[PDB]
RNA sequence: CCCAUGUUAAUAGCUUCUUAGGAGAAUGACGUAGCAUGCUACGC
RNA sequence: GCGUAGCAUGCUACGUCAUUCUCCUAAGAAGCUA
């Protein structure tokens, strides 16, 4: 607006109007100068409101461009995170037993519920009280899913390690149940 | 209001115990939660006060977590 | 960003802008501070600069508030009102504020350049929040004085452990010791990048500056060195936690049949139990640092943090604990940087042990049950504030003596600081008297006590020893050479070297000289362990070789001399420089 | 509203009011109507600017207050909650809560949850002999406004102790703090 | 002419409030063009 | 009587400025219900 020539035209028309007010020309000339000042002010109004609308729109387009760039960068970051998650879960497979059971299926499909039950190497048993502990995994080896498991650790609900010499009927009150016994496939 | 000041002091007292990280000790947090829920569902003020004694005595049991001689001084 | 006014603790939002620490100030107090001094910049939640497009008016007496911004006199909108008006600079919480009168002291604290003698006596008899602010601004001034030192540049690399340095022209040389770490640069076109944290020491032969480094980089010609400056952390905790005389012992459980050695100290242990903080004052070698271990052995269930400002004071405490206390339940804390080597026999950096040991600057935020701050003479109110911010505990025992040598106070050059201004606690021991007092020299031979109970402590010491006939003090002038600022005296090292072939039992003696550089340079002629007088405070030795280097105001300081000669357990050789002091003591002549 | 445009609108309104009070005529009357109108529209544009500015100032005051108070409340949450709790505990004025608090000030705190059942076990530490004298009598033990029967008193060195050793004179030979195991009556 | 130090929170509905954008309307005001008639200065 | 010029008043169109209303959308805070 200010750098536009319309501002210069309005400013010089205002200067001419002040000079004619101080100069006392004829009333028809004064009406003429008021007319020229008014059309200069109308052109200034048009161009200045035009540039204000223009710069509002340009700032809007810049803001939406920022939003698009942020969305696309976050999409790239989420695709990277999903891909690395899938590839770590690939490296965590137990490929010998998994290949054995998949090649033992007549179609190549096995239900998902028996993928861990025949290929997992670690069994986590969660035990709520002592009678359950006595019945499911008494001693340092036990049986579940037709294999034999060897107890490698027992933690309590507080993630504290609990020795197997602790879990007795008289020390059952002082343990923070449930107990999470982690066993390995023998 | 005497019944409904113990029902609100249980709320404040369990909030204090939870901020002192009681809940990292699961056997203690189970008893504190059970005392809180028993006070809130209580109709007789005597049993509410006995459960409030038992619950507050968890807070007094831990030595340096509070500063009882400073908090009680202002009263 | 609201806060509390320093000198009346009202709520406020202003901050003085010319003060180095930006103290929060209430409205009336900020008007008093900006109407008297030349501190005319104020910051609210936004600064009080003129928000013209281009204008530089910051003087708060000039600005006006208009619309939602502060404009100078020549850009104000006609809806505006002056800030610095009615006696109150406008900030938040304007009408809920209490004026004060200490703005005749806060100005002097915040304005002075800390060089005269009076500024430290004003920084230590004001109120507590002003004590913290004064300590903080003193630390900041001491930090920004280090920017006035010169800048180094390599001329050549004589050897991989021997640089050659040229310093900036017109700017004073820093002193070369492991306190002051430098950073390297290779800034030419091409990598204006730090190339390692180095530290220097002036090698004996030639103008060689033997440098130690963190990294393993080869140094070129163009590599140049800038001193590092540490930002002062703001401080909050009071210097002295308020005392509360208890009725009976709390938190401490005494013991059955403690020992036959600490049996005469039982009353002071009960007094430590009864109070909140207690202060112990004794002349040197009279059981003060021993008393702390006796406090350990009288309250065995009490977790204790021992602290001091040096590292040799805390190492003396560490040795005494090694002799007495169980070594499994003890510790020691060393900072990660650690330019100096410390005591390594406890399980280092395990703060959970029942008896932690530390330097006051490197304390971890923990609790205790009684905390023992040894050597309060070397402590400033910044140190006591830090030990009150980190360590939360039930009892405090401040042990030390004012007549030993203080914190150095590098800025202080015009005047002398009496003991009762060293910090708050030394003031307390010189205002109302110490809570516990033990004077009887159980360490030094009676000759040392006979000459040191006439200089400082006016005939108040008797020793549990006799004249041990191994106290020799000679008078040799010692023509001096000058290092950076710490002079070095070759011929006195010469006479000491003569006193090492001709006295064989003394080869375990420790060298003591008032200057750090001579302490480094007499290791390469003699080979004895070396210790400076300022850092020797609190640890004793069997034989001590003291060498007065120069006749000045520093090495002829009677407190420095006292803490120099009261560390010899059985024998001492003192190569003097001043005539009167050599006549003041009464040794053999030699 | 006291604005520069209000000065201009004021003088124009005064001139038009006086000239229409005379009310003579006619072309200068229209000229004065036009001058008054344009000055008034300038004033109303400026008053709209003032209203927008004061509305933005008002939202700034409200949003700054909300942010300051909310962050202050979320900072001091531990100390405010503990002070609130002990205010509420003093307000109840129960005679059991007061007793266990007045013991816990001195140092006589329980080592477990206080039980409710008849004949269950409570272990409270007693730090000094006077705290023993205030709570124990013979072998009864008055705690939490309930009577407890002492079973067993151990020392800090975990040695059992008989209740006849606890004397006004033998107590310095004890190893405080005792741990009293008692059972509810 | 100098000495000590770095610590987990779903789907959906309704409602209140605040802010921003746009459109439309309504009124008022200014300016430009066009028209209606009147008046006046000149020519016929 | 007409044409030209100017002035007044009224209407219509367009450009702008303020006030009010309605709505549509966006964003946020909150509450209740299953
Ligand atoms: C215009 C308004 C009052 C004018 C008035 O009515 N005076 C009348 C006289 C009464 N007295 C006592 C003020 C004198 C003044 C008074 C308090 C000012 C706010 C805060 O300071 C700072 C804050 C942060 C940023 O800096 C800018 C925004 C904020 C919200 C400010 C806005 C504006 O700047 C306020 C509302
Ligand atoms: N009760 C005592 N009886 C005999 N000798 C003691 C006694 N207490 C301390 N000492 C000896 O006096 C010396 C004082 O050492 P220290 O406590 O470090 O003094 P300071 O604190 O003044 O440095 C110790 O070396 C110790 O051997
Ligand atoms: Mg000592
Ligand atoms: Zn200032
Ligand atoms: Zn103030
Ligand atoms: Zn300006």
């Amino acid at each position: 607006f200010s750098s536009l020539p319309s501002y210069a035209a309005f400013a010089t028309a205002q200067e001419a109007y002040e000079q004619a007010v101080a100069n006392g020309d004829s009333e028809v000339v004064l009406k003429k100068l008021k007319k020229s000042l008014n059309v200069a002010k109308s052109e200034f109004d048009r161009d200045a409101a035009m540039q204000r609308k223009l710069e509002k729109m340009a700032d809007q387009a810049m803001t939406q461009m920022y939003k698009q760039a942020r969305s696309e960068d976050k999409r790239a970051k989420v695709t990277s995170a999903m891909q690395t998650m899938l590839f770590t879960m690939l490296r965590k497979l137990d490929n010998d037993a998994l290949n054995n059971i998949i090649n033992n299926a007549r179609d190549g499909c096995v239900p998902l519920n028996i993928i861990p039950l025949t290929t997992a190497a670690k069994l986590m048993v969660v035990i709520p009280d002592y009678n359950t502990y006595k019945n499911t995994c008494d001693g340092t080896t036990f049986t579940y899913a037709s294999a034999l498991w060897e107890i490698q650790q027992v933690v309590d609900a507080d993630s504290k390690i609990v020795q197997l010499s602790e879990i007795s009927m008289d020390n059952s009150p002082n343990l923070a149940w449930p107990l999470i016994v982690t066993a390995l496939r023998a | 209001s005497k019944m409904s000041d113990v029902k609100c002091t249980s709320v404040v007292l369990l909030s204090v115990l939870q901020q002192l990280r009681v809940e990292s000790s699961s056997k203690l947090w189970a008893q504190c939660v059970q005392l809180h829920n028993d006070i809130l569902l209580a109709k007789d003020t005597t049993e509410a006060f006995e459960k409030m004694v038992s619950l507050l005595s968890v807070l007094l049991s831990m030595q340096g977590a509070v500063d009882i001689n400073k908090l009680c001084e202002e009263m | 960003a609201v806060g509390a006014c320093v000198l009346c603790n009202s709520q406020t939002s202003l901050r003085c802008g010319a003060c180095i620490r930006r103290p929060f100030l209430c409205c009336k107090c900020c008007y008093d501070h900006v109407i008297s001094t030349s501190h005319k910049l104020v910051l609210s939640v936004n600064p009080y600069v003129c928000n013209a497009p281009g204008c530089d008016v910051t003087d708060v007496t000039q600005l006006y508030l208009g619309g939602m911004s502060y404009y100078c006199k020549s850009h104000k909108p006609p809806i505006s009102f002056p800030l610095c008006a009615n006696g109150q600079v406008f900030g938040l919480y304007k009408n809920t504020c209490v004026g004060s009168d200490n703005v005749t002291d806060f100005n002097a604290i915040a304005t002075c350049d800390w060089t005269n003698a009076g500024d430290y006596i004003l920084a230590n008899t004001c109120t507590e929040r002003l004590k913290l602010f004064a300590a903080e601004t003193l630390k900041a001034t001491e930090e920004t004085f280090k920017l006035s030192y010169g800048i180094a540049t390599v001329r050549e690399v004589l050897s991989d452990r021997e640089l050659h340095l040229s310093w900036e022209v017109g700017k004073p040389r820093p002193p070369l010791n492991r306190n002051y770490v430098f950073t390297g640069y290779r800034v030419t076109k091409n990598s204006k990048v730090q190339i390692g944290e180095y530290t220097f020491e002036k090698g004996d032969y030639g103008d060689a500056v033997v440098y130690r480094g963190t990294t393993t980089y080869k140094l070129n010609v163009g590599d140049y060195f800038v001193l590092t400056s540490h930002t002062v952390m703001p401080l909050s905790a009071p210097t002295l936690v308020p005392q509360e005389h208890y009725v009976r012992i709390t938190g401490l459980y005494p013991t059955l049949n403690i020992s036959d050695e600490f049996s005469s100290n039982v009353a002071n242990y009960q007094k430590v139990g009864m109070q909140k903080y207690s202060t112990l004052q004794g002349p040197p070698g009279t059981g003060k640092s021993h008393f702390a271990i006796g406090l350990a052995l009288y309250y065995p269930s009490a977790r204790i943090v021992y602290t001091a400002c040096s590292h040799a004071a805390v190492d003396a405490l560490c040795e005494k604990a090694l002799k007495y206390l169980p070594i499994d339940k003890c510790s020691r804390i060393i900072p990660a940087r650690a330019r100096v080597e410390c005591f390594d026999k406890f399980k280092v950096n395990s703060t959970l042990e029942q008896y932690v040991f530390c330097t006051v600057n490197a304390l971890p935020e923990t609790t205790a049950d009684i905390v023992v701050f040894d050597e309060i003479s070397m402590a400033t109110n910044y140190d006591l504030s830090v030990v009150n911010a980190r360590l939360r505990a039930k009892h405090y025992v401040y042990i030390g003596d004012p007549a030993q040598l203080p914190a150095p106070r590098t800025l202080l050059t015009k005047g002398t600081l009496e003991p009762e201004y060293f910090n708050s606690v030394c003031r307390l021991m010189k205002t109302i008297g110490p809570d516990m007092f033990l004077g009887t020299c159980r360490r030094c031979p009676a000759e040392i006590v006979d000459t040191v109970s006439a200089l400082v402590y006016d005939n108040k010491l008797k020793a549990h020893k006799d004249k041990s006939a191994q106290c020799f003090k000679m008078f040799y002038k010692g023509v001096i050479t000058h290092d950076v600022s710490s002079a070095i005296n070759r011929p006195q090292i010469g006479v000491v070297r003569e006193f090492l072939t001709r006295n064989p039992a003394w080869r375990k003696a420790v060298f003591i000289s008032p200057y750090n550089s001579q302490n480094a340079v007499a290791s390469k002629i003699l080979g004895l362990p070396t210790q400076t007088v300022d850092s020797s405070q609190g640890s004793e030795y069997d034989y001590v070789i003291f060498t007065q280097t120069t006749e000045t105001a520093h090495s002829c300081n009677v407190n420095r001399f006292n803490v120099a000669i009261t560390r010899a357990k059985v024998g001492i050789l003192c190569i003097m420089s001043d005539r009167d002091l050599y006549d003041k003591l009464q040794f053999t002549s030699l």
